[PDB]
């Protein structure tokens, strides 16, 4: 649900997700990776709100 | 739509320069630069309009590479199980359906692209000609002179460029004269000038002779090689097949006529015509003419030729800039050395009989045996290390104690070369100021010096990342040690 | 699951199957759409499909897998194959690609082939370790293929006639010249049934061009092997499509060292279809044909050759004459010298209900010694010589009589003596 | 060049139309358009808004 866990998810698990083809994957790519974020990374201070 | 595209492709004028294939490649590029504006996502879109069959179909190139930015064209090396991509590279897809078609600004963009590509196709044809017709001297009238290059024309829109190194250092150039040169390069997809003519490259002179000397061209005087300093000096070695031909008097003409004519055509460039020989030694002997040599030491492994001219003609032998040697060094491609003037200028009888300083203790069982032997040479000292007994039997005095001393000296040489290798391998030198630091033992000191620093002052000017890849420590002990160092060097205020 | 295992089943059976699988009643869509929806539902169930299809490449680059019952035509049951496999194995036209397939999502039309499993009943390495068709050495027909059935039937006549007139061998190019109403289709059926019942070791593949639908049904369930037909419900474009399908399939199967027999009838119809599909070149020759409009039919009739290294390609093709027009006559002229096997069916004996009406005069075989042994040729030659006393009608009488009293070739030979 | 002439002819109507030459509201005054009045010369083709 949250991208807080999708940050620990590379593109390998994109097309392996059931029912992700051409246009749905197109949107998943566009409206995600065009806003500055990157599909797959690692942070350290998400729990304590700091 | 597609019928309009068909009409405009059948209506192009330069069908020879822009055939249907290049026209639809232009349309590919135009749709790519159009989709660059349709979506804010800067993407590449090949569309393969299928000009003969049907209309365009917007494709989405996976553009296989590990990054993610612009993800419409981002795929890693194996994300290919879906849809049967199954490929590490080249697998592509079509995600975009019903893209934007032919807005007026995109029509203007396609228009400017097609006109610049008509220009580029004219360029491609003239450069295919530039590449095929790499031949004889061509005449052309110049249009513009600059500090770095000049521009030339022939007619029928035949533009060419002659670069600064292609011209002469003193050949005055102004727009309007007919200058002749040789086409030299090939540049299919250049952006600036198309054709490239030179007047300074070596082989130019070859072709000069080929169009001047009536002998060359029918292959009776086979021109071997040539070297050139632009506008200054052209040396050329030639070889003849017939026996009654005198290239010393035929290639030059009647008392300096043909060589003088081609020199005036070059624009005031001295020319040295030499006879090529199958021996590189004799070739480098005759190439430095006018000059006489009586000291020839040719070594093939290191590509050198000790060619010493007699004392007195030095100022004429080397000449200005070393031309008479440099061109020779460019005629055969070897290296020449001349330093001696008076002290045994033979350079072959001297080095063979000047060893009174190095051969002082060689047969040191008793110096009253015999002098050193120059028949073997005793001049390389390393290929000499292992010689067969097929020639170790002519000299007298090789008793058993002699070969025992030989073995002892071989042991001494092995020990000294081992010591030298240990000294040259240990480019660390861990001093006492490096071992005395607590927590840094001998191997730790070896590695600290192998990092690149051998002293104490610079050690305090490195971070934890500069000590990264440490063997025996870890970043926290790294910080502890660097803090101790910065305390004993900087925070201690001691000297 | 597979294609043919559902296609050799009737349409009512497929409707009942789709309704049994819990689906919208499929008796409203065509049989091809029925199987398409059944495969889509089976793939929705949570599994993959195992499909098979013969391969087609257009100027685009990807591949289409046409099915058998579709007569190698365009339909929803044709499988999509990404061009990557073509770049990998260089799979030309004529592979029964058998492999795993997945259902198409939105934006797609056909199933996509994931991986290769079977390349013309061979290992996919044969897709990368084989020889092309244009490079081998074509030879003459070496093997002898008996035509007589061996039961003494009333249609055995036809077979044994040919056996004592001009036998058939592997790699031959047979052309039958016959006017209308000469007994062509039952001749095709007779010879095919004999070659498939006497020699099941050789593979049969029959081509039908411009026949009636009842003829298609009578041909498809009667002879062995694949029965490809192309009737009038498709234009000349789909005619040439199925023709090029079957020719490249035969070429690839021969490259796979297989014996492929192609029955074809007739050649004038496909020539007219080709003339229909090829544009003009500004000039019209005799009969109304073009310059290059003969290159396709020429190639098509000449693809036959005997492969001495493995496999063979034989063709038995009928032609149309006495049609009143010119183009058929010039086509017969062009194709009567290109074949290495010529036979003629008479119409005057045919309309007298005296069948078969073989022209024993114009019948011939190119280099028959490689098809007939020592005393075999002795017997055949002496019988040709004794039939040589000028005769068509009572010659047919003598042949049919001495053939009806007897059962095999050796019986006739040893009773005539 | 007549090449450019036939070019701009076969591509419909096109020339150096980069000229803005378009009316904008004066800098500083807002407003809401409530009426438009277009008057054409006799012979000029009438637009769809007219
Ligand atoms: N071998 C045969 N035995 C008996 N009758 C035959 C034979 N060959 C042809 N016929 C007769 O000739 C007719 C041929 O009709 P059809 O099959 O339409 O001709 P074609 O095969 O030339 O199209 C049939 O009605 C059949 O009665
Ligand atoms: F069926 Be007939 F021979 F046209
Ligand atoms: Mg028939």
């Amino acid at each position: 649900h949250y991208i807080g866990d999708l940050v620990q998810r590379t593109e390998v698990e994109l097309l392996k997700t059931p029912n992700l083809g051409k246009k749905s994957l197109t949107e998943i790519k566009d409206v995600l990776a065009s806003r500055g974020l990157s599909l797959g990374m690692r942070l350290e201070n998400w729990p304590p709100a700091s | 739509m597609n019928k309009e595209i068909l009409a405009v492709v059948e209506a192009v004028s330069n069908e020879k320069a822009l055939p249907r294939e290049k026209i639809f490649e232009a349309l590919e590029s135009a749709l790519a630069t159009a989709t660059k504006k349709k979506y804010e996502q800067e993407i590449d879109v090949r569309v393969q309009i299928d000009r003969k069959s049907g209309d365009f179909d917007t494709f989405r190139r996976w553009l296989v590479v590990d990054e993610v930015t612009q993800p419409t064209k981002e795929i890693t090396l194996e994300a290919a199980r879906y849809e049967d991509e199954s490929l590490n590279l080249g697998d592509y897809v079509e995600d975009q359906i019903e893209s934007v078609t032919f807005d007026r600004i995109t029509t203007q963009t396609a228009k400017q692209v097609i006109v610049q590509k008509v220009r580029e196709a004219e360029r491609a044809m003239v450069v295919d000609q530039f590449r095929e017709h790499e031949g004889e001297i061509i005449t052309g009238v110049v249009k513009k002179v600059n500090r770095d290059n000049i521009s030339l024309d022939l007619g029928n829109n035949a533009e060419a460029v002659i670069l600064r190194e292609d011209m002469l250092p003193r050949e005055n150039f102004r727009p309007g004269d007919r200058v002749r040169g040789v086409l030299y390069s090939v540049r299919p997809e250049a952006r600036g000038a198309q054709l490239f003519v030179t007047r300074s490259k070596p082989e130019m002179l070859i072709e000069l002779f080929r169009i001047e000397v009536p002998e060359i061209g029918e292959e009776v005087i086979e021109i071997k090689a040539a070297a050139r300093d632009p506008g200054s000096r052209a040396k050329i070695a030639v070889k003849t097949n017939d026996k009654r031909i005198d290239p010393v008097g035929a290639c030059v003409g009647m008392r300096g006529a043909r060589v003088q004519a081609v020199s005036t055509e070059l624009g005031g460039e001295r020319i040295d015509i030499v006879l090529w020989d199958d021996n590189p030694a004799q070739f480098v002997i005759n190439a430095m003419a006018p000059a006489d040599v009586a000291s020839i030491v040719v070594d093939e492994d290191k590509h050198t030729m000790d060619i010493a001219v007699e004392a007195g003609n030095l100022a004429q032998a080397i000449g200005r800039n070393g031309q008479n040697v440099r061109l020779a060094s460019q005629l055969s491609g070897w290296e020449l050395n001349v330093m001696t003037v008076d002290d045994l200028q033979a350079k072959h009888q001297a080095e063979a009989h000047a060893a009174i300083d190095t051969f002082t203790k060689y047969l040191d069982i008793d110096e009253d045996f015999a002098t050193v032997l120059v028949e073997e040479g005793f001049s390389t000292l390393e290929e000499l290390a292992y010689v067969p007994m097929k020639e170790l039997l002519e000299i007298e005095g090789l008793d058993e104690p002699t070969v025992e001393a030989l073995r002892e000296r071989a042991k001494n040489a092995l020990a000294t070369i081992a010591q030298a290798q240990e000294e040259s391998l240990g480019d660390n030198k861990p001093a006492d100021d490096l071992l005395n630091l607590e927590g840094v033992d001998r191997d730790l000191a070896f590695k600290l010096a192998a990092r690149g620093v051998c002293t104490l002052e610079d050690l305090a000017e490195q971070g934890i990342d500069d000590l990264a890849d440490i063997e025996g420590l870890t970043d926290e002990k790294a910080g502890a040690l660097i803090m101790a160092a910065r305390n004993i060097c900087w925070f201690g205020d001691e000297a | 699951m597979n294609l043919t295992e559902l296609k050799n089943t009737p349409v009512s059976e497929l409707i009942t199957l789709g309704e049994n699988m819990g689906l919208e009643n499929l008796a409203r869509m065509r049989k091809q759409d029925i199987i398409f929806a059944i495969l889509k539902q089976h793939a929705k169930s949570g599994e993959d499909i195992f499909g098979d299809g013969v391969l087609e490449i257009l100027q685009d680059g990807f591949g289409f897998l046409r099915s058998a019952d579709s007569s190698y035509l365009a339909g929803p049951d044709d499988i999509y194959v990404s061009p990557s496999q073509i770049r990998r194995f260089n799979l030309r036209t004529g592979d029964t690609i058998s492999g795993k397939i997945r259902p198409p999502k939105e934006g797609e039309r056909y199933f996509a082939l994931l991986k290769v499993n079977e390349v013309n009943f061979d290992k996919p390495e044969n897709a990368r370790n084989k020889i092309l068709f244009e490079n081998l050495t074509p030879l003459h027909a070496n093997s002898r293929l008996r035509m007589e059935r061996g039961n003494g039937s009333t249609e055995d006549l036809t077979a044994r006639v040919l056996d004592l007139a001009s036998p058939i061998g592997r790699g031959q190019r047979g052309l039958i010249v016959a006017p209308p109403k000469a007994g062509k289709t039952m001749l095709l059926q007779n010879i095919a049934q004999s070659i498939a019942y006497n020699h099941p070791d050789c593979v049969l593949m029959v081509l039908l061009i411009d026949e009636r639908p009842e003829e298609v049904t009578e041909m498809q369930r009667l002879v062995k092997g694949e029965v490809v037909a192309s009737t009038f419900d498709e234009p000349a474009s789909r005619h040439v499509q199925v023709a090029e399908m079957v020719i490249e399939k035969a070429k690839r199967l021969v490259e796979h060292k297989k014996d492929v027999i192609i029955l074809l009838d007739s050649i004038t119809r496909l020539a007219r279809a080709y003339n229909t599909v090829v544009p003009a070149s500004g000039k019209v020759l005799t009969g109304g044909v073009d310059a290059n409009a003969l290159h396709r039919p020429k190639r098509f009739f000449g693809a036959a050759r005997n492969v001495e290294e493995g496999g063979s390609l034989t063709i038995i093709a009928t032609a149309l004459i006495d049609t009143g027009s010119k183009m058929d006559e010039v086509i017969y002229e062009e194709f009567k010298g290109t074949g290495n096997m010529e036979l003629h069916l008479s119409r005057k004996i045919a309309e007298k209900r005296v069948f078969p009406a073989i022209d024993y005069n114009r019948s011939g075989t190119r280099k028959e010694e490689l098809l007939t042994t020592q005393e075999e040729l002795q017997k055949m030659w002496i019988l040709r010589k004794i039939i040589h006393p000028m005769g068509e009608i009572d010659a047919m009488e003598f042949l049919i009589n001495k053939l009806a009293m007897t059962k095999t070739n050796d019986d006739f030979f040893e009773m005539m003596k | 060049t007549p090449e450019e002439k036939l070019l701009r002819a076969i591509f419909g109507e096109k020339a150096s139309d980069v000229k803005d030459s378009s009316l904008r509201v004066p800098n500083g005054v807002s407003g809401t358009v409530i009426d438009v009045q277009v008057f054409t010369r006799d012979g000029v083709e009438k637009d769809k808004r007219a």
